[PDB]
């Protein structure tokens, strides 16, 4: 299957309360493998998966230097954007950055990303071509022009198509048992009488990896989204995920309805039906 | 400024069996800004020994966190998750339902 | 691994 490496950064200003909170996390696919937190004790980049613990002190020292430099960057960014938007010193603001790379089944480069939000909305992003920028407004045009003169896109393109992909392959080899697995969902159905006239059917998918899954209800063979409820896919806390989808149906007509489950670990999609 | 109210799910790691050790989870997702208060409650009293995941975010820049604690459910004990966020006019308390 | 990135907005 295809794979990704993504780094996520969040800097939050603290008016009257000192230095910003900064939190950085790194993922391969849906598995977290590193963090840095300004609130934590070590002030180092730290392991969060077993397979990365065997990297030596040169790796940790390097990652620590860089992540601290990313922290200082976003500390300055908070002040810069406050100035661009002429915002008061009174309020807390947020800068977020994500970057990383996708590779196909051949483990060859497919796509790269490097993008920012300010207070929860897009600010600037590197376009899919890795040569040009999308600026959300007139403030972000200032940053776009700056980054064009400093050839930021060229630098990012080199990392994204090179270093990013190289290390993602290294991590997939060395985290093999964890990262290259597929755990198919364990499925079942539950039922609640709502009244004499209605019932709820709930179709469950449990203990699956990776997180990507599709749960759909049909009635007589037809996709049915009226009177359905689909919860966000959620972590179990052991490395797997969970999801459910429910439908409210008229009493006695439960046999019309089918739950369909699609997942990488299932060689054929599953159909579930409820019987009394 | 974007503000988004949290989605809150309270559930167990494994199917619940009275008298068998397990993890109680409170997953809060889809929120903005990042400042959030999350407590797990046992019969209305906060549980101290609760762990949480490292702040992360989705494609739409909204945040998510998992808070979790080791527990052994019984028929008698009631569990809940209490959430406070700037988008809430008062804290939200979501009771554990064993089929959700 | 992280990028060796120093660019500011």
């Amino acid at each position: 299957g295809s794979h990704s490496m993504r780094y996520f950064f969040t800097s939050v200003s603290r008016p009257g309360r000192g230095e910003p909170r900064f939190i950085a996390v790194g993922y391969v696919d849906d598995t977290q493998f590193v963090r840095f937190d300004s609130d934590a004790a070590s002030q180092r980049m730290e392991p969060r998966a077993p397979w990365i613990e065997q990297e030596g002190p040169e790796y940790w020292d390097g990652e620590t230097r860089k992540v601290k430099a990313h922290s200082q960057t976003h500390r300055v960014d908070l002040g810069t954007l406050r100035g661009y938007y002429n915002q008061s010193e009174a309020g807390s603001h947020t800068v977020q950055r994500m970057y990383g790379c996708d590779v196909g089944s051949d483990w060859r480069f497919l796509r790269g990303y490097h993008q920012y939000a300010y207070d929860g909305k897009d600010y600037i992003a590197l376009k899919e071509d890795l040569r040009s920028w999308t600026a959300a407004d007139m403030a972000a045009q200032t940053t776009k022009h700056k980054w064009e003169a400093a050839h930021v896109a060229e630098q990012l393109r080199a990392y994204l198509e090179g270093t990013c992909v190289e290390w993602l392959r290294r991590y997939l080899e060395n985290g093999k048992e964890t990262l290259q697995r597929t755990d198919a969902p364990k499925t079942h159905m539950t039922h609640h009488a709502v009244s004499d006239h209605e019932a709820t059917l709930r179709c469950w998918a449990l203990s699956f990896y990776p997180a990507e899954i599709t749960l759909t209800w049909q009635r007589d063979g037809e996709d049915q989204t009226q009177d359905t409820e689909l919860v966000e896919t959620r972590p179990a806390g052991d490395g797997t995920f969970q999801k459910w989808a429910a439908v409210v149906v008229p009493s006695g007509q439960e046999q019309r309805y089918t739950c369909h489950v699609q997942h990488e670990g299932l060689p054929k999609p599953l159909t579930l039906r409820w019987e009394p | 400024m974007i503000q988004r109210t949290p989605k809150i799910q309270v559930y167990s790691r494994h199917p619940a069996e009275n008298g068998k050790s397990n993890f109680l989870n409170c997953y809060v997702s889809g929120f903005h800004p990042s400042d959030i208060e999350v407590d797990l409650l046992k019969n209305g009293e906060r549980i101290e020994k609760v762990e949480h995941s490292d702040l992360s975010f989705s494609k739409d820049w909204s945040f998510y966190l998992l808070y979790y604690t080791e527990f052994t459910p019984t028929e008698k004990d009631e569990y809940a998750c209490r959430v406070n966020h700037v988008t809430l006019s008062q804290p939200k308390i979501v009771k554990w339902d064993r089929d959700m | 691994i992280l990028g060796k990135f120093l660019h500011r907005l």
